[PDB]
């Protein structure tokens, strides 16, 4: 079949600056080859059909020019609501290998901003479910990026941690983490403090901040 | 049978070309034939009747 | 006026059948119709693609007759077969006709010949497995007045079989600094979400905030306070 690999798998556009997004096919198997933009919780909208002439419904600024195997999709003026993930697929009648395209995530540039970093204890109820979790916040940092180490009395836990982002305000162009720890009722009982460690580009340093069982 | 390859003027069919193939078809259909020209080349065609 | 939709999406176990996808106010004959499958990360390829003769049936290389497409031009409707699933099967699927530009070039003459309205909007499958009961907990920061100028209170909803939760926070009073955050599938196989808003350190003490979750599949009202 054909292998397809976008050059960049994210790619950081500032708003009102001309950025370039190319495609490379293991070859150009047909003429035909389709630019795709992709919102989630919507229908995929296809940008340009055969890259010689734009599709009806898409802003002037996209242009698909291609050089060679590779395929370079140029935006000029990129916004917020314009910006969205880009799939590239060859057009042919003989389909069936079905390429697909590796994702590009346009995110807007902004000034960096250092994290905000919040505690919370496992509840009482969760504790008595026999479940315990330890959640480490994260908040207003610009990068997508963070780095996040859950250690109990300074002991490194792996795979018990578990981030989620929240996607990003688009006036806000900031994200925030949400780090969980996974424990049984037995291992919570044995380990007396639980402590995570933030590493950020915003932050001067790496800072850990630690609690133990029995604050309020 | 083709009248021009004999008496073009007179229209009388003689047989010009043999088919080597004994069978014969038991069906026949027109091929309709649309003309790929722009609406300046567009032109009336001649009838033709089975 | 077309009306695109896909019907028979429902969870379902490991090494299952599950029967689709269907078309109002057009005629299903005339065109093709083609199922897509997109997963979350990936581009979307087109698992099954179906003629509008429905003679040639048109699998991917990905899938090794997994997807078996029957479709009735009578019924307007088309039938998509999934046969051992598995949870990297899991996407939501697209149902949606695909057109070419096919135009003979006498003096530079291209027509489009193109229709992709009506899109379908798509169906989500998904395999559950060490299924519980929805739990919420409320969370709060150990000092309140030491925790910043700004301080973030958050509630935790954890062990959902079904699609996640609605959360809102004194039953949507409140707006200010409100973070979604998409549900990870755990090792268990039960996702984990959380909702936090931004609280001003002033409001904490003289004003108690109630977190008021309902969970819309298991119809469970949780009102949760600190």
């Amino acid at each position: 079949d054909i292998q397809m690999t976008q050059t960049p798998a994210s790619l950081s556009a500032s708003v009102g600056d001309r950025v370039t997004i190319t495609c490379r096919a293991s070859q150009n198997i047909s003429s035909y080859l389709n630019w795709y933009q992709q919102k989630p919780g919507k229908a995929p909208k296809v940008l340009i059909y055969d890259t010689s002439r734009l599709q009806s419904g898409v802003p002037s600024r996209f242009s698909g020019s291609a050089s060679g195997t590779d395929f370079t999709l140029t935006i000029s003026s990129l916004q917020p609501e314009d910006f969205a993930t880009y799939y590239c697929q060859q057009s042919c009648t003989t389909l069936r290998c079905w390429t697909f395209g590796q994702g590009t995530k346009l995110e807007i540039k902004r000034t960096v901003a250092a994290p905000s970093v919040f505690i919370f204890p496992p509840s009482d109820e969760q504790l008595k479910s026999g479940t315990a979790s330890v959640v480490c916040l994260l908040n207003n940092f610009y990068p997508r990026e963070a780095k996040v180490q859950w250690k109990v009395d300074n002991a490194l836990q792996s795979g018990n941690s578990q981030e989620s982002v929240t996607e990003q305000d688009s006036k806000d162009s900031t994200y925030s983490l949400s780090s969980t720890l996974t424990l049984s009722k037995a291992d919570y009982e044995k380990h007396k403090v639980y402590a995570c460690e933030v590493t950020h580009q915003g932050l001067s340093s790496p800072v850990t901040k630690s609690f133990n069982r029995g604050e309020c | 049978f083709s009248s021009r390859y004999v008496d073009l003027y007179g229209g009388n069919m003689f047989q010009f070309a043999t088919l080597p193939v004994y069978d014969t078809i038991k069906y026949y259909s027109i091929i309709p034939h649309s003309i790929r020209s722009i609406q300046s080349d567009r032109k009336a065609w001649a009838a033709f009747y089975v | 006026e077309v009306q695109l939709v896909e019907s028979g999406g429902g969870v379902v176990q490991p090494g299952r059948s599950l029967r689709s996808c269907a078309a109002s106010a057009f005629t299903f004959s005339n065109y093709g119709m083609h199922w897509v499958r997109q997963a979350p990360g990936k581009g979307l390829e087109w698992v099954a693609v179906i003629w509008s003769a429905g003679s040639l049936k048109y699998y991917a290389d990905s899938v090794k007759g997994r997807f078996i497409i029957s479709r009735d031009n009578s019924k307007n409707t088309l039938y998509l077969q999934m046969d051992s699933l598995r949870p990297e099967d899991t996407a939501v699927y697209y149902c949606a006709r695909e057109n070419t530009t096919y135009y003979y070039e006498t003096s530079g003459s291209w027509g489009a010949s193109y229709y992709f309205d009506f899109w379908g909007q798509g169906t989500l499958v998904t395999v559950s497995s060490s299924t519980k009961g929805p739990s919420v907990f409320p969370l709060a920061p150990s000092s309140k007045s030491t925790s910043g100028g700004t301080a973030a209170l958050g509630c935790l909803v954890k062990d959902y079989f079904p699609e996640p939760v609605t959360v809102s926070w004194n039953s949507g009073a409140l707006t200010s600094g409100v973070h979604t955050f998409p549900a990870v599938l755990q090792s268990s196989g039960l996702y984990s979400l959380s909702s936090v808003v931004t609280v001003p350190s002033s409001s904490l003490g003289t004003q108690t905030y109630i977190c008021n979750v309902n969970h819309k599949p298991s119809n469970t009202k949780v009102d949760k306070r600190v």
